[PDB]
RNA sequence: UUUGCUCCACACAAUAUAGAUGGAUACGAAUAAGGCGUCCUUGUGGCGUCGCUGAACCAUAGCAGGCUAGCAACGGUGCACUUGGCGGAAAGGCCUUGGGUGCUUGCUGGCGAAUUGCAAUGUCAUUUUGCGUGGGGAUAAAUCAUUUGUAUACGACUUAGA
RNA sequence: GCAGUCAAGCGUUCAUAGCGACAUUGCUUUUUGAUUGAUGUCGGCUCUUCCUAUCAUACCGAAGCAGAAUUCGGUAA
RNA sequence: AGAACUGGCGAUGCGGGAUGAACCGAACGUAGAGUUAAGGUGCCGGAAUACACGCUCAUCAGACACCACAAAAGGUGUUAGUUCAUCUAGACAGCCGGACGGUGGCCAUGGAAGUCGGAAUCCGCUAAGGAGUGUGUAACAACUCACCGGCCGAAUGAACUA
């Protein structure tokens, strides 16, 4: 009970295997992995695997991810696709709520109007057994 | 897209503030500004306060109930921020002022509504750490306002009945939610995710 | 601009009892090939009194980064003028090429020392093979084992003129 | 000339001149009226038996015009309570 | 030159325990419990056990590297306050008039008085600071010793008695009268 | 806290101009005293 | 002053609108930090989870939304009443009780729509002011003129008079 | 101010092609401490306001400032 | 200031420079559409609170006439450079040690021993120690720094330029 407590911040570092997501340009809603610290402001970044091509970014490009891995410093785009595979970072991605969040936007923005009409009839069918739930308990 | 929109003056530099609300209320939107008394001007509060002092000594000379008014209040220190920004002497910006209300604290109605903020005006996102900022209270009192103390103690009045109201509706959302949590599994629950709902 | 560096190659106008002029050769920065080639000529002038009819370019080439995606350390040496003497300058830059070194140079040049473009020559630009050859801390920081550093107060952007929440600075 | 303080030079609002401050309350104390009502009835002179220790007419007499003012007991008729505001 | 990081190491010692939550120090020792409001400074705190914390500043300045080692500084006079203890003695001295200093319990409240400073009629009055306790030396001749946890309190206390009496309109060269600080150190004095 | 007058930054356009040719002048004589 | 004045309901007029056209949808504080959930030895605690925009959430099908037959459930919601509180910063609103009365698109059926002619805001909101009905309510002052002088250029002020 | 004296530095790099910051003869001038006012078309009063480059009042700093009195300075209209 | 040339204005509206004799664009019939100049794009106010790399925090910044006057410099503000330097056969900063002998050198002084005064400032031993960098005594003494060593480990200092 003489521990002393100290609270830390949990902040996603800049670093070679970090992984971001590309937010503008040509490449924008895909991963890729910080390959080497260029300066403050700029990473060279590979996201092979989507098609990224590689090259140095500024960071105000990218959103660092939550997801890491094992990358050499420098390692070329053979050996990113290697490291990425073998972490199995698309489903690291595709298991999270933020990705599920993007997912969940782009399918909304596909549906038909049919459909939007199917959504509201479900919705009240789903409303009124949740509502009786509610009511019950 | 609201009839009215309340911002909480609470945090946001007061003439980005001022900017945004002259040309939304001149574009014709309703503005109501509460908690005035809690913007930030950035600088040195010596500084800002010197400022003051410097609106303060303008006056008209041979009568000084002519001159420029000095208003003391955070309200009115915002709305002259704010008059300045809109072509006030027209009917179309006297038009444009009959859409806007401040205030100082949050009295009713406003107290029960929603409060947004503006991120283009917000000291956080705007101002880099470390430089100093003033506080329009303080400035206030500093140059002669006297109600910051009964502001301060409506306003904590105010927090403890919302702090009991969101305590009842953090309740009711986790029953809410645990009731939804209930229906995940249901064939309309898979529908509507299949559909993105 | 965005910069491209070009191989310029000229020497002296041929005429009789003349063969064989100094070939003269320089590397410009520049955004097209027209304002390299005044360039070209304004140095060359400078290096020796060469006037623009006396001379002619032979050869134009752009030359492309060989590993462009690979971090490079530059030196780059440097003169510039002002309104006291030309000065020799050296500075160190961290980057993926010579023309993104380049740029970055002239755009340091202007915010420090309020030189332009029109005042800076550049003597030369070569990668530093070496880490232990690196003089520049803002740059020799960059490159311990296992770098990691955060990016706090993140600031987002904003769409929309009114958001409904306070918004929160973590990363 | 004048005092600047004192305009402008106007007509009261009212015969009744106003109480503008009252004394700071403590509530401690008994509960007790500020203030009180008159009539002003004329002046008059008299003679005090000075105690005032240090002065050069200490344990002398001196001559004073006084004021008199008549004060019949005044009625309580009713009761007004007062919130404070931001206002 | 705008360093990436610059850390900053403070010690604490097998009987004390930190507490640092936004910006907010406890430190408890044997000797009780400080409380320091840093959200004025921006840093980052860590502990990788229970004897060392780092404080560090990323990719600051001039100024913000040094508010890190103040920072650090005071975390530590927060550690030696709790552990050690801090105690000032002062020294007052006359040549023709005794300077008398008592303890009072004015208004409900501790403070310092002073009577008959070079004559003067007047009493002066110095609130003790809460956390400092005011003692008077045995065997010494006109030493007042002030101690507590707080090296801000108790130095701004002693700061305070000696400017209480300073000599106005006179010569200090000739004029020696005062309340001053003979010494400072801890309330632990083993060796 | 009297806080005293402030120089104004309005410039006015006698001043403008005549700063024009007080620079005119000053380069025309550089380049004669050059000369000379 | 020939039922004058005022508050309710329907019933038609006139009026003019700095500008309805699903919903202004309520913690506080921090930002070098937080929200939510869970647990304990109850705190500056442990663990889990969330953000990376409201792109949300709620509402949302029916002559601009008619008339009917059932099924399942006893939920959702409106209206006229009623119970018990709470809110004085500009409270003028929030919550709750009980019964009655409708609707219900949670599910299955049955009739109607056309001709506004291939579009025309195609009229659905709310301010005020009047007139008519039936449901109630309450029965004053001020000014001039006269008068006082604590007032006064005139006004104004201040007294008095069934 | 005059002539200088060297130069901190500078001058297209150039020490006496040439400049040049800051610092050092003589003046009404003789020593022992003797005798050796301008203004005429401006000026009065009253009286308002403003400046501070403060005479007095307030608070401080220094000085053989013992005390007393004073000197120099700082904030201050 | 005296000449000579060439422009602008005069007889001249229009866009811009908040405003205007000599500034920046552009010269003019009545209209429609498109594109632009100069100048701008937080709001007033049409148009990016665009994107990017740097610098600056002013106790009345700056947003310009500037290859102009206050302007020669001053600053323990901040940034980037040039040339000198010292450094793991140990740099900078700190603590602790040493800091010696003729000798209290020589002249005037009541006294003057490195330190009220005037002249070369010497010789030996030294890792190293001035016939002394300051405080300090009546004279001493004591401390001190010049210089060298131990301590731990890593780059540090000076002068200039912008």
């Amino acid at each position: 009970s003489t521990d002393s407590i100290v609270k830390a911040s949990n902040w996603r570092l800049v670093e070679v295997g970090r992984v971001v997501l590309i937010k503008k340009g040509q490449s924008a809603g895909k991963l890729a992995a910080i390959v080497e610290i260029i300066d403050q402001k700029k990473v060279l970044i590979d996201g092979p695997k989507a098609g990224v091509p590689r090259q140095a970014i500024n960071l105000g490009q990218v959103v660092l991810t939550p997801l890491t891995f094992a990358l050499p410093r420098g390692a070329r785009t053979a050996t990113v696709s290697k490291k990425w595979a073998a972490a199995a970072v698309c489903e690291k991605w595709a298991a999270s709520s933020w990705a599920k969040k993007i997912a969940q936007r782009e399918r909304r923005a596909a549906l038909t109007d049919f459909e939007r009409f199917q959504v509201m009839v479900l919705r009240k069918q789903k409303r009124y057994t949740v509502k009786k739930a509610l009511a019950k308990a | 897209v609201e009839p009215v929109v309340v911002i909480d003056g609470k945090g946001h530099l007061v003439g980005r503030l001022a900017s945004v609300v002259a040309k939304q209320l001149l574009n014709g939107q309703k503005i109501v500004v509460v908690r005035a008394e809690e913007l930030n001007i950035s600088g040195e509060f010596f500084r800002n306060k010197l400022k003051y002092h410097d609106f303060l000594r303008k006056a008209t000379a041979f009568n000084k109930t002519r001159g420029p008014f000095h208003f003391r209040a955070p309200s009115r220190i915002f709305y002259k921020a704010l008059r300045g920004m809109v072509s006030h002497k027209t009917a179309r910006g006297k038009a444009a002022l009959e859409r806007l209300k401040v205030f100082e604290g949050i009295p009713p109605p406003y107290d029960k509504k929603k409060r947004v903020v503006v991120p283009q005006a917000l000291r956080v996102l705007r101002l880099k750490p470390g430089r100093k900022y003033t506080t329009l209270g303080k400035l206030s009192t500093s140059v002669g306002w006297k109600y910051e103390d009964v502001v301060a103690k409506l306003e904590a009045k105010r927090k403890v009945s919302s702090a009991e109201y969101y305590a009842k509706k953090r309740a009711f959302t986790k029953k809410v939610a645990s009731a939804n949590a209930t229906a995940a599994e249901s064939d309309v629950a898979k529908q509507l995710a299949a559909l993105g709902y | 601009a965005h910069f491209k560096e070009y191989q310029v190659i000229g020497r002296r106008l041929p005429t009789e009892s003349v063969p064989e002029p100094k070939l003269f050769r320089m590397r410009i920065f520049a955004s097209n090939e027209v304002i390299a080639k005044s360039r070209y000529w304004y140095f060359l002038q400078k290096l020796h009194k060469v006037k623009k009819a006396s001379g002619e370019i032979v050869s134009i080439n752009q030359i492309n980064e060989a590993h462009p995606t690979k971090v490079k350390n530059f030196g780059v040496w440097v003169r510039y003028d002002s309104r006291s003497g030309t000065h020799n300058m050296y500075k160190e830059i961290r980057d993926v090429s010579r023309v993104a070194a380049v740029e970055t140079l002239y755009q340091d040049m202007a915010a420090r020392h309020r030189a332009r473009f029109r005042s800076i020559h550049i003597l030369k630009v070569a990668e530093i093979e070496k880490t232990a050859d690196v003089k520049r801390q803002y740059v020799k920081q960059f490159l311990t084992k296992d770098l990691k550093f955060p990016l706090p107060h993140r600031v987002q952007k904003s769409t929309k003129t009114f958001s409904y929440k306070r918004p929160s600075t973590f990363y | 000339h004048g005092h600047l303080g004192f305009l402008p030079r106007k007509r009261a609002a009212s015969i009744r001149a106003r109480v503008k401050a009252f004394p700071k309350d403590d509530r401690s104390k008994p509960v007790a009226l500020t203030s009180f009502l008159g009539y002003k009835a004329g002046m008059t002179t008299i003679v005090r038996d000075l105690d005032r220790p240090g002065s050069k007419f200490h344990k002398r007499e001196v001559v004073e015009a006084v004021t008199v003012v008549d004060t019949p007991p005044v009625v309580v008729v009713g009761v007004v309570g007062y919130v404070e505001t931001p206002r | 030159m705008k360093y990436i990081q610059t850390e900053q190491q403070i010690e604490v010692p097998e009987g004390v325990t930190v507490s640092i939550k936004s910006r907010i120090v406890k430190v408890v020792g044997p000797r009780g419990t400080l409380t320091k409001n840093l959200k004025h400074i921006d840093v980052t705190f860590t502990k990788v056990n229970n004897q060392l914390i780092k404080v560090a500043v990323h990719n600051g300045g001039r100024k913000h590297v040094a508010a890190l080692r103040t920072v650090k500084s005071l975390v530590d006079n927060m550690i030696t306050g709790v552990t050690k203890g801090y105690k000032y003695k002062m020294r007052y001295v006359y040549a023709h008039f005794p300077i008398n200093v008592n303890i009072v319990e004015k208004d409900g409240a501790k403070f310092i008085e002073v009577r008959n400073f070079l004559g003067d009629k007047k009493i002066r009055n110095v609130p003790v600071r809460d956390g400092v306790t005011i003692e008077f030396s045995t065997n010494v001749k006109d030493e007042i010793v002030l101690s507590g946890n707080s090296v801000e309190d108790v130095s701004q206390n002693a700061a305070d008695l000696q400017q209480i009496c300073r000599v106005r309109n006179k010569d200090i060269r000739k004029f020696l009268d005062g309340i001053y600080v003979s010494h400072k150190g801890f309330i632990t004095e083993d060796l | 806290m009297r806080v005293r007058k402030r120089q104004s930054r309005r410039t006015s356009t006698k001043l403008k101009e005549g700063i024009k040719k007080k620079a005119s002048a000053h380069r025309k004589k550089e380049k004669k005293m050059a000369k000379k």
